[PDB]
């Protein structure tokens, strides 16, 4: 994806903006963004 | 060379200025990936790539 | 870019302003008032005790 | 695919022209062309 986009893991084809990480919201399918934050 | 069929055009934004003030998007369906040469057949508008 | 608007003079009322311009996504501004003070200018005449 | 076309790994069936490898863009599904360049 784009530089400003981080994928929800290698098994997912969806990339979310980096600003969505560690915001208290489970944007990913299983909330991988907030894991180990 | 690639094959292009059912090509429709639309303009997202435009603002006539000295800079490249305009964006257009082309939708299409093909049969294989490749590279094409694009052109504008008039003098009103000049492309960039 | 230059913009102008009006907002009510009510303390604690959340005001939302919309900025829309060609070639860019719209923006929403949030403006609020927390405290207003009104001070008249005074000239002394005398004192009493 | 064609002689002048390379695939983005065995797990993916898409094939792209060889001029698109190491071009500075992630032309493949997940940037496989730019890997190890
Ligand atoms: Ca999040
Ligand atoms: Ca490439």
């Amino acid at each position: 994806c784009r530089i400003h986009e981080i994928s929800c893991g290698a098994h997912s084809t969806q990339c979310i903006p980096v600003s969505w990480r560690c915001d208290g919201e489970n944007d990913c399918d299983s909330g991988e963004d907030e894991e180990n934050c | 060379a690639p094959t292009i069929i059912d090509l429709t055009c639309t303009v997202a934004t435009c603002t006539h200025s000295s800079d490249f003030g305009g964006v257009l998007t082309l939708t299409y369906k093909t049969d294989k990936n490749g590279d094409c040469s694009v052109h504008s057949h008039s003098n009103v508008a000049t492309l960039q790539e | 870019y230059e913009h102008s608007t009006v907002m009510p003079n009510v303390v604690g009322f959340p005001y939302k302003a919309h900025i829309e311009r060609p070639g860019y996504s719209p923006l929403t501004l949030q403006m609020q008032v927390v405290e207003t003070s009104l001070e008249p200018t005074l000239n002394l005449e005398y004192i009493t005790c």
